[PDB]
This record gives structure tokens, C-alpha cells and sequence, in this order.
């Protein structure tokens, strides 16, 4: 075929590597050569510090006959006399297979589950190549978390980016375990596959994350990027590279419904403000750099539904806002790049509700979409209508309740006070290991809502009410 | 070999002719030897930072490099002692000079080199293979730590040729030697490393055990495990300098230091003067305190350099105690006064600040520092087991929640303990803001509660859930007023009051609370909580609470008085009280509804 | 009964009328002062900068 | 200072040092910071400044072998009437404390018109106690405090609610602030006050309030005193 031509033409080639040592100047974590022929931007370089260490780096800018590299672990201990560079040739690039489903790798793509290297089956650029915005199509059907909160009031259309939006102290590091370990299509594996990268995370959480996931079986399935926090800060820019390039590797070249959770876009942010500074840019608002919002776009909208292949790819972010301060750059520009938003409260946290989720300001804008006959159950566009009208009358009833007392409240208000704690009590509040099909849940659903007579319920279709309301 | 200086700047110098200079390396500066750290290269010229004040020095000063970067000195006669920012000695300086300055350009050996010291050697024998970080020795110091257990060096392993006996020795006599390509190594009693590299580990573990501060509101609300980190924000309204007693004189620490970066002075000269009065009885009696103990002490004027210079030292001795299977716990002083040292040496040499004017890298400097935490299995032959437990403190500079410190340190750190204004001003002690405080540590926790105290996490959550609605009706009765609240609600009121009280409120300065035990908090929370189930109940079965909390009466007193209970009469003479308390309260309420 | 409804609904109306003519636009125009107030200090930092 | 230094170190004798605008000389840093161009502080003070005040406050106190001491009262004037501006905030993280001086005070014609809620002094708490003063000046003090901070309150809440909504607590804590600024605070340009006298005339107030309502005093130091 045309791969044994074009693989011969790349490989079974050898090129030899100019090796340097006139290292003229150290300035923070900046490295400068002096006499260099024909640099390339953007490489790859190999320090050998006096001691026979060696490290990493890139070039940031090139003059004439000069580059400029930057170190990532850091630039302690070299001086200007014996320290050597060698420079590889190219840019990055991470090898791409389709069996290494299962493995662990650090943020540089360097396996660190003691297993062997990848044994690639090819070399991939890890950025590039917009997606062609004619080969797009919409997104159809639906991607089954296993939440009652996010699967029925909300919804995840395969093809569909949608951020959730968390705080410094909510359990948003369980609430991602928990769907990547439930998460899968709506029945009625097999061709789904996850990707998963943490940025900026604890060493506990990575010790969390990776025991959770060997022992609960999500690892047949998925492949994780780790980044700790005393891992090299320029490394923190490259993880979500390569968890993207590997994940439209897998969907647009083997036919599979991926899903990729990233962690802490903020950390991302604060990586990206830091680099910036290093090449003397001047910040600005509120410090971050100006042309954040091109990085944001060029990462969010990698994800997409095309025309001539039968993947996909689905994308859930998750943000950290500083002062739970919805103005705040980041939530800010991700609002104009992506659809719809889950938000966690800290309200609920407080009561104890698991997952602290609320409903009243959360939003999907592909939801009817993913919905009616033929990929779930016809009821699904109304059940999730009344019970956000409903929830907010409880509400506004339970916050004026201690105004006028309770004797002075209608019918209709008497019962959506106990219909509201209820609803907080036994459907929201999920167990950490309880799963729910999109069924169970909405049959949940229903046994809330008739508490209410069948006449109140007047957003419900007179069709849909005839049939299920009465079992 | 010798450079020359070329210009200066406050404490900047620049060298020139000086080739084959490190990114990082001590230098001598001038005709007193300043010591001084390479900072920035380029061509043959080297920015210098200076840790003394510059005032005299003369183009054309030499400059001399020794060839290795900021190190600390590790071994016998750590404790009791008290240290500079780069780990000079305090009192050896001033019974050696006899004045009361320091001398600019002083040199002193951070460890004594005149005392005697007595060894015993472990288990190798001539002819054996002995690795980086295995003990072959130990050194009795004090009746409070009665084995220093010696550690080669990492980095250095082979066979070993010729060990030195028992007997009497100091800190400059051999006492090993080992073979690897030559007998080219002689081991003292002692050794140095680096302050900027974390000390290698055989493997990270999971914190599994509490830490026991002794305040009710954070040992009930937001735990702490033994080997997590920590944020305090304190304005010794909060009890800064009340749990710092606690800290060492009751929680079950091998060993303890504590790094004042930034200190007022006078607070400094108090620290200084109360700790070698406090005292202990763990283990018998071991009356002094301060034989566990190790001081890093840097008044408001020392040079700026130095300041950044301090935390290192105090969290590299931490885990060279974490090395010989102890529990230290750090107790930095000041993070804030931390970061504006830094600002300004990044500004001096200059850069593009990003935010309030700080550097811009001030996250992943902080997160290298924290990181350092956590249990761990030490390195080398006999198995062992450690762990180093952080506890920082940031000043809110105004806004406790806008500063950048803040916003960096709340993303690496996994309990927040923040301060509120209002209970300040109330003075409520201690003062933290339950609204707006976490700890993610309290999952772990439940392996060791169930096996101690099944029962500690859902009377926690009931609790957690009554404070809430507390200030959940706080806007509403305070807008409109408290007319037409239900009589459930009322209840709810008054125990929230009940609680906010008696529970949370607790003084240090006092003998039956000063150090409040495990077994006594949760023993008060059972009866809060059966009280406040009581009361639902009693009005549930119908009954009006205005006079049902006159029929009652003295059963609400009783809890209100159920925290002067002194833990010194023992721990089963206080959990009868506590039984037939709970039985009376419950009599009182059966036969109070008729 | 009449005497006194007439008299509780006349000061809470009274009282909703004041808040709501004469409080909510006073902060909201302090809000805005204090918002342009920032974006006049930053500029002159970004100036420091440029310099 | 350093005159202040040779007198209380080396000649053994008691100073008393008071510098009268450190803002007009953070002013005069400023400018020379400015003159050689640098990397700008804050509102264009110089970054160093925090380390260049640290020289001039840091020199006070006794020490082992002398018989003198030093003590510091700088005087200050912040511009805007705002803790939050850089000489202040800085100066705020290097003394023991401040003695707030208030504008509204001022204006209604008080003196001195001195605001306690946001002073402080960090080492009053060892220099008052038994043996050295009276035993109950640890807990005068703490009551006046939360005491004028819950009027303060109250006073707040009458505005946009009512007398009406005010409780048993605010009726009265209203009128134990209006007594307190005039009484208390209030003093001539000469009048001399002991502390003893002091004490009896903040005990004076206190007797507003039944027992019960004192919380943050102790249970034997209210029997002792309350009843005269």
C-alpha cells in the first residue's frame, strides 16, 4: 500500500547532529548560543551540564547566527565554559499508536508506569492543521455520564464542548474521577474511548487519580497525562497538546467516540502568563497576556463531529475561578468559545449535598439536540422543563416563607416545599460510587413529580401526561 | 582563581574576568569576604547578590569562588540551637566577639567543632556494600532524643574499608572510609547539601493520622493530617502565637522547628525568652522543651537577600529529621513577608512584573516549597518511615482573598483555615470563618474514626448543616425581624447561638481549656447534637418552645457549662459525667411534655 | 383590625418606596465610580511599564 | 537616630524618639528613585522601600547589658485617609501596632479624637496585668471593645430599617455609644487621668448593662468588681 512508500521515504535515514559549546550568557531561565549555523525555530536541544547531566530545552527566538533556548528543568549549575548543546533537529513530536490504551505517561510524554516505550506506529506533530470548517456537521445523540444532576437536567451531545466551573475548595478532583470511571454511550467499550490530562495537580491527587483508576477497570479504556506541581512549568504548555493530538489521532483515524477531560485550565493560564514575561512582553489586563483568547480557541476547538468519519470528539474543561468571580479573564473568554456551563455551588457543599451541583444557573445550548425519540426516551424535553420551574417556585417559596409565615402560603407553595427538599435529598444527592442509567433517572424524575396533582403540571405535553403519569 | 569587581549597586556587584562561574555558586566579595551567590552570566561578567550590606567596596576588590552553591550543614547539634537566615549561630557569634552587633564578615562552623560526642556503631563490618543513606551509627545527644542516627550521604556509596569503634569523638574525626574506584572518602560526623534540592526518597506515602492542635473548631471541622500542609491566616486574634505551644508541647512531634522570616523584633526577643521556660511531661517528665526543638530566627532589617534564604534552610533541616524515621512539622512564620523579599530582588535585577508587582514565577516557586511535605519511606537499609507536616501563615494584605500570595498558595494547599473580620471584632477567639475554610483531608480520616470513634463524620455533617442554616436565616430575621419564625426555626436559632458559643469559643490562656482532648470533643458534639434532636422532638410531638425552654431550663446550662470538664481528672471520670449527663437530659425531656 | 393593617401597610410601602428610589441607584453609581477608579490606576502602570 | 542610639547605649539613659512625617520622607525617596530611572514600585515608589523603612523603625528596645532603651512615636499623615496606600500598608507590617486618628470624630468637635477599632498594640498584653496593674485590665478593655463595635452596628442598621427593628441589645448599645464618645474619649488638652482612674470611669459605663449580658469577662473578676 502507500504506507510502505511513505514510511521508507521518512525513516531509514540517518542525519548526524551538530554539537555546540559556545554558550555565551545565562539570564534567568534563558540560555544564549553565540555562533550557530542556520538555526531552526522552535527545537529541541540537549544540555550536557558539567556534571553529565542532561536536560531539555527550545529555542525561543533566533537573530543572526544566535538562539536563544530555554531550559525546563530549570538552569542551576551551568556555566559558560563546558556545558554543551546538541541541537535534535525538529520540533516535538509524540509517538502515536492505537495500543497504548492503558498506559501512564508524564507531561512530556515519557511513560512513567515502568512499563516499555510506545513502539510508535507513527510521529505526529502535537499541533496544527485547523480543522477545515466545511467538513464539519452537527452533533447528535447522546454521551451517557451516569449523573442525574448533568443527565437529565443538563445534557453532553457528542461533539459538543462544555465547561464546568468550579472553586478553590469544591470536590471537582472527585466529581471528574467519577465520570471518566461511569462515563459511556446510552445503551439501547464497543468502540468509546477516554483521554485524560491533569495539570498543575497534587502529588496526593496524581497518587487519587491513578490507584482510582487502575482498580476500578476505567484504565482498559483510558490514557492519562500527570503534571505535578514541581514538574518543570513549561511542561504544563505541552500536556494538553499532546492529550489532544492523541485523542484526534484515535477518533479521526480509527473510528472511536473519544471523551477528554482537561484539569485546571487556570494552572494553564498562570503557566502561559509566566512564559510570556520571559520574553519581556508587557501583560495585559489583569496581567494575563492579550492574545490568550487565540491559545484558548486553538486548544478548545480541536473537538468537533466531520463528515467523512464516523468519530468524534467531546471536550469538558474545568476551570477554577479565583474569587468565584464570574468577570474574572478566564471564565470570561472560555464563555465565548464554548456552549453552556455546569457550575458547582458552595452553597450545597456546605449542606452536604454530593455532587453539589446546582441546577438554576447551569445551562446546555445543544440539549434539544441530544434528546426526544430514537436516543432516549420522549419525555425527556418536558421532565426537564418542570422540575427547573418547579425548583425555582420551591425556592423563592422557602426563601419567603419566613417572611408571612407559612399560613399565609397557597397551595401550590405548600407543596413545593416538600417537594423541593426532596428533590435535594434524594435526587441530586449521588453516592460516589452509585451509578444511574439515564432510565432510573428519569424514572426518579417522575416519582417527584407526582407529587403534584396532574393538573398542576402545565409545561408537560397533554400526550406525555397521559401515558406516563399514572404507573 | 581571582576576579575583580567593576561595578555596584545596593547589594548588587558585578564582576568581571570571571570564567567558569556556576548559575549558582558562593563567592567571597571583597577584602572581608562577603559571601555572595551568582545570580546572572554573560560572557565573563557575573552579577553577584551580596547577603551583608555593601558599603565600602572599591573597584578593583578581588572576588574568589569556592565552587558549590548555598549548603547547609547537617549532624549532631541541631537542637537547642539558634540560627541566621543562612544558618549562622546567634550565641557562639556574640560569646565569641563579646559585643552586641555582628561583625560584617564573620565566619563561625555552624556545628560545634569542641564537643564531645559519644558513638556507637550500628551493624556493618569491614568488606561489606553500603549505599547512600544507610545508618551505621548513633550518637546520644539529649535524654530527649536519645539516638542521632548517622546517615551516609546520599550520592556516595561502595565497600567499605575501615570503621571506626565506639568511644568519644568530635566533629572532625574520620570515622569511615570507603572504597569505589580508590579510598579517596573520609566521612565525619557530619555533611552538607544543597538547600535548593529537595533530599531524594525511597517513595511517597498517604497521611493517615490526625494532627492534634487542641482547638474544638479545627480538630472537629477542618482536620489536619500528620504529614499535610496548611494556610493560617493570623492576626493573633486567630491564635498565631497560641497554637504554637500547642504545636510542640502536645502534639505527638519527634521534633519540631520553626522559621520566623520576617519577624517584628520585639515578638522575636519574647519568642527567644518564653520557649526555654516551657515545658513538658510526654515520656515521664522531659521538663525542657527546647531539647526538640531548632529556631531559624531573621528580624525585619536583616538583608533582603537573606530572607529568601531562610525557608530553605528551615525545610531542609525538616527533612533531614524526616530522614531518620521522626515527625517533624515546620511552622513557617510568614509567607507574605516571604514574597516581598522575592518581589524585590526580582525587581533590583530587573524584569517585567506580571499582577501586583509580583515576578510572575511566584506559583512555582511556592509549589516547589510546599511539595516538599508529606510522609514518606526513607533511603537505605533499615526501613524506616517520616513525615514532614508544613504549617504556613499569610497576612491578608487588606483583601484576605485578593492578594496574589493568597491566590497562589490556595491552589496547592489542602486546608485553608481563613479569618474573618467580624468574629474579630466581637472578640471571638479563635476567630475562622467557617463559611469560607476546607479540608480536603477529612475522607482519609474515616479509616482511622470508624476503628476510634464510628460516629466523629455525621455528627460533623449534622453540625456543619445547622451552622449553615443558621446564617441562611440570618438575612431574613434580620431584615424583617423575628415575628414570624416557626417554632422549629427558633430552635434552630438558638442552638446555632448554643453552639457559636460554647463550642467554637475556646481561650487558651486558661487550665481546663488549653488543650481540649479527642475523646472530650467529640463527646461535647454527641450532646449538642442529641440536645438540639431533643428539642425538634419535643416540639414535633406538639409544644410550644417558648415555654418548653423555661420547662427545660437547666439542661440548656448544663452543655453551656459541659466545657470546664478538666481533661486532668482523667479520661473515664469525664465520660461518666458526660453518660449521666446525656441520660438526665434525656429524662428531663421525656417528662417535660406533659 | 382596619387601624392597624392600614397603618403596618402604609410604613412598609413607604419603606419599599424609599429603598427602592432612593438606595439602590446611590450604590449602583458609587460601583460604577469605583470600577472606572481601577481601570484609571492600571492604565498608569501599563504606562510605568511601556517606559 | 543615631544620636538617640549613643544616648540610650552608651551614656545609659531612658529616650524618647518622635519623627513627625515619614510621608515627606517616602516623598523625598520617591523623587530620588525617580531622578535614576528603575524598575518602578507601587504607585512609583521605589521597591526597596519596605527595606529602607525597616532601617529607620528597627532600632528601639532594650538590650541585655545597658540600662537605656528607645522609644519610637513616628508621626504620620496618610493621604487619602486610607490604610491602603503603600506607606501606611508597609508601615503597618513593621511597628507593634497604630493609634488611629479619625476624621468623623474630629469633626464633631471630640478630643482626642482618637478611633479604637482599628488601633491595636501587640504588647499590651504583657505589660498590663496583675502585679503591674490592675487584675481586671485585661477584660475592660475587651468589653469597651465589642461593645463599641456592636453599637457601631446597630447604628449602621437604624438607617435603612428603622428604630423599630433595633432589639433590647441595640436599644441599648446605642446609648452606651453616644455616652462613651462624650464621656470617656472626650478630655482636655491638660486633664491627667491614672490608669486606676481610668479604669473606675470605664467601670462607670459598664453598669449600664446587667450582669449577664457581660460575656467576654470573667465569672470572678464580675463579682469582685460589679458590685461597687
Amino acid at each position: 500500500f502507500a504506507i510502505n512508500k511513505k514510511a521508507v521515504e521518512q525513516g531509514f535515514n540517518v542525519k548526524p547532529r551538530l554539537n555546540y559549546n559556545t554558550v555565551s550568557g545565562v539570564n534567568g531561565p534563558l540560555v544564549i548560543l553565540e555562533k550557530v549555523k542556520f538555526p531552526r525555530y522552535n527545537e529541541i536541544v540537549n544540555l550536557t551540564l558539567p556534571d553529565g547531566t542532561v536536560r531539555q530545552g527550545q529555542v525561543l527566538e533566533i537573530r543572526g547566527d544566535r538562539a536563544i533556548v530555554q531550559v525546563f528543568e530549570g538552569t542551576s549549575g551551568i556555566d559558560v565554559k563546558k556545558t554543551t548543546v546538541e541541537f535534535t533537529g525538529e520540533s516535538l513530536r509524540i509517538p502515536v499508536s492505537e495500543d497504548m490504551l492503558g498506559r501512564i505517561f508524564d507531561g512530556s510524554g515519557r511513560p512513567i508506569d515502568n512499563g516499555p516505550k510506545v513502539f510508535a506506529e507513527d510521529y505526529l506533530d502535537i499541533n496544527g492543521s485547523p480543522i477545515n470548517p466545511y467538513a464539519r456537521i452537527y452533533p447528535e445523540e447522546m454521551i451517557s455520564t451516569g449523573v442525574s444532576a448533568i443527565d437529565t437536567m443538563n445534557s453532553i451531545a457528542r461533539g459538543q464542548k462544555i465547561p464546568i466551573f468550579s472553586a478553590s475548595g469544591l470536590p471537582h478532583n472527585e466529581i471528574a474521577a467519577q465520570i471518566c470511571r461511569q462515563a459511556g454511550l446510552v445503551r439501547p467499550e464497543e468502540n468509546f474511548s477516554i483521554v485524560f490530562a491533569a495539570m498543575g495537580v497534587n502529588l496526593e491527587t496524581a497518587r487519587f487519580f491513578k490507584q482510582d483508576f487502575e482498580e476500578n477497570g476505567s484504565l482498559e479504556r483510558t490514557s492519562l497525562f500527570l503534571n505535578l506541581a514541581n514538574d518543570p512549568t513549561i511542561e504544563r504548555i505541552i500536556t494538553p497538546r499532546l492529550a489532544l493530538t492523541t485523542a484526534e489521532y484515535l477518533a479521526y483515524q480509527t473510528e472511536r467516540h473519544v471523551l477528554t477531560i482537561l484539569t485546571d485550565m487556570s494552572s494553564y493560564a498562570d503557566a502561559l502568563r509566566e512564559v510570556s514575561a520571559a520574553r519581556e512582553e508587557v501583560p495585559g489586563r489583569r496581567g494575563y497576556p492579550g492574545y490568550m483568547y487565540t491559545d484558548l480557541s486553538t486548544i478548545y476547538e480541536r473537538a468537533g463531529r466531520v463528515e467523512g468519519r464516523n468519530g468524534s470528539i467531546t471536550q469538558i474543561p474545568i476551570l477554577t475561578m479565583p474569587n468565584d468571580d464570574i468577570t474574572h479573564p478566564i471564565p470570561d473568554l472560555t464563555g465565548y468559545i464554548t456552549e453552556g456551563q455546569i457550575f458547582v455551588d458552595r452553597q450545597l457543599h456546605n449542606k452536604g449535598i454530593y455532587p453539589p451541583i446546582n441546577v438554576l444557573p447551569s445551562l446546555s445550548r445543544l440539549m434539544k439536540s441530544a434528546i426526544g425519540e430514537g436516543m432516549t426516551r420522549k419525555d425527556h424535553g418536558d421532565v426537564s422543563n418542570q422540575l427547573y420551574a418547579k425548583y425555582a417556585i420551591g425556592k423563592d417559596a422557602a426563601a419567603m416563607k419566613a417572611v408571612v409565615g407559612e399560613e399565609a402560603l397557597s397551595i401550590e407553595d405548600k407543596l413545593s416545599l416538600e417537594f423541593l427538599e426532596k428533590f435535594e435529598k434524594t435526587f441530586i444527592t449521588q453516592g460516589a460510587y452509585e451509578d444511574r442509567t439515564v432510565f432510573e433517572s428519569l424514572d426518579q424524575a417522575w416519582s417527584l413529580l407526582r407529587i403534584y396533582p396532574k393538573e398542576m403540571l402545565n409545561r408537560i405535553s397533554p400526550k406525555i401526561l397521559d401515558e406516563f403519569y399514572d404507573r | 582563581e581571582y576576579g575583580a569587581i567593576y561595578s555596584v549597586s545596593g547589594p548588587v556587584v558585578i564582576a568581571e574576568n570571571m570564567i567558569g562561574c556556576a548559575m549558582y555558586e558562593l563567592v567571597k566579595v571583597g577584602h572581608d569576604n562577603l559571601v555572595g551567590e551568582v545570580i546572572r552570566i554573560d560572557g565573563d561578567k557575573a552579577t553577584i547578590q551580596v547577603y551583608e550590606e555593601t558599603a565600602g567596596l572599591t573597584v578593583g576588590d578581588p572576588v574568589l569562588r569556592t565552587g558549590k552553591p548555598l549548603s547547609v550543614e547537617l549532624g549532631p547539634g541541631l537542637m537547642e540551637t539558634i540560627y541566621d537566615g543562612i544558618q549562622r549561630p546567634l550565641k557562639a557569634i556574640k560569646e565569641e566577639s563579646q559585643s552586641i552587633y555582628i561583625p560584617r564578615g564573620i565566619d563561625t562552623p555552624a556545628l560545634d567543632r569542641t564537643i564531645k560526642w559519644q558513638f556507637t556503631p550500628g551493624k556493618f563490618q569491614v568488606g561489606d556494600h553500603i549505599s547512600g543513606g544507610d545508618i551505621y551509627g548513633s550518637v546520644f545527644e539529649n535524654s530527649l532524643i536519645s539516638s542521632h542516627k548517622i546517615l551516609l550521604p546520599p550520592r556516595s556509596r561502595g565497600t567499605i574499608t575501615w570503621i571506626a569503634p565506639a568511644g568519644e569523638y568530635t566533629l572532625d574525626e574520620k570515622i569511615l572510609e570507603v572504597e569505589f574506584d580508590g579510598k579517596k572518602s573520609d566521612f565525619t560526623l557530619y555533611h552538607t547539601w544543597p538547600v535548593r534540592v529537595p533530599r531524594p526518597v525511597t517513595e511517597k506515602l498517604s497521611a493517615d493520622y490526625p494532627l492534634l492542635t487542641g482547638q474544638r473548631v479545627l480538630d472537629a471541622l477542618f482536620p489536619c493530617v500528620q504529614g499535610g500542609t496548611t494556610c493560617i491566616p493570623g492576626a493573633f486574634g486567630c491564635g498565631k502565637t497560641v497554637i504554637s505551644q500547642s504545636l510542640s508541647k502536645y502534639s505527638n512531634s519527634d521534633a519540631i522547628i520553626y522559621v520566623g522570616c520576617g519577624e517584628r523584633g520585639n515578638e522575636m526577643a519574647e519568642v527567644l525568652m518564653e520557649f526555654p521556660e516551657l515545658y513538658t511531661e510526654m515520656s515521664g517528665t522531659k521538663e525542657p522543651i527546647m531539647k526538640r526543638t531548632t529556631l531559624v530566627a531573621n528580624t525585619s532589617n536583616m538583608p533582603v537577600a537573606a530572607r529568601e534564604a531562610s525557608i530553605y534552610t528551615g525545610i531542609t533541616l525538616a527533612e533531614y529529621f524526616r530522614d531518620q524515621g521522626k515527625n517533624v512539622s515546620m511552622i513557617a512564620d510568614s509567607s507574605s513577608r516571604w514574597a516581598e523579599a522575592l518581589r524585590e530582588i526580582s525587581g533590583r535585577l530587573g524584569e517585567m512584573p506580571a499582577d501586583q508587582g509580583f515576578p510572575a514565577y511566584l506559583g512555582a516557586k511556592l509549589a516547589s516549597f510546599y511539595e516538599r511535605a508529606g510522609k514518606a519511606v526513607a533511603l537505605g537499609s533499615p526501613d524506616r518511615t517520616g513525615s514532614v507536616s508544613i504549617v504556613a501563615a499569610v497576612s491578608p494584605a487588606g483583601g484576605d482573598f485578593s492578594d496574589p500570595v493568597t491566590t497562589a498558595t490556595l491552589g496547592i494547599t489542602q486546608v485553608f483555615w481563613g479569618l474573618d473580620k467580624k468574629l474579630a471584632q466581637r472578640k471571638h477567639f479563635p476567630s475562622i470563618n467557617t463559611s469560607v475554610s476546607y479540608s480536603k483531608y477529612t475522607n482519609v480520616l474515616n479509616k482511622f474514626y470508624d476503628s476510634n470513634y464510628p460516629e466523629f463524620p455525621v455528627l460533623r455533617d449534622r453540625m456543619k448543616e445547622i451552622l449553615s442554616n443558621a446564617e441562611e436565616l440570618e438575612q431574613v430575621v434580620q431584615l424583617v425581624g423575628k415575628s414570624a419564625l416557626s417554632d422549629s426555626d427558633k430552635i434552630t436559632l438558638d442552638v446555632a447561638t448554643l453552639i457559636k458559643e460554647d463550642f467554637l469559643q475556646q481561650n487558651g490562656y486558661s487550665t481546663y481549656d488549653a488543650f481540649c482532648p479527642i475523646w472530650k470533643t467529640f463527646d461535647m458534639m454527641r450532646a449538642f447534637i442529641s440536645y438540639h434532636d431533643e428539642a425538634q422532638k419535643a416540639v414535633a410531638n406538639g409544644a410550644n418552645w417558648s415555654k418548653l425552654a423555661d420547662s427545660t431550663g437547666d439542661v440548656k446550662h448544663a452543655v453551656s457549662s459541659s466545657k470546664f470538664f478538666e481533661p486532668s481528672r482523667g479520661e473515664k471520670e469525664v465520660h461518666g459525667e458526660f453518660e449521666k449527663l446525656l441520660s438526665t437530659m434525656q429524662e428531663r425531656f421525656a417528662e417535660s411534655t406533659d | 383590625a382596619f387601624i392597624i393593617l392600614d397603618e403596618v401597610i402604609k410604613v412598609t410601602n413607604r419603606r419599599v418606596n424609599a429603598i427602592e428610589h432612593v438606595i439602590i441607584p446611590r450604590t449602583e453609581n458609587t460601583i460604577a465610580y469605583i470600577n472606572s477608579e481601577l481601570d484609571e490606576l492600571d492604565r498608569e502602570e501599563f504606562y510605568r511599564l511601556k517606559k
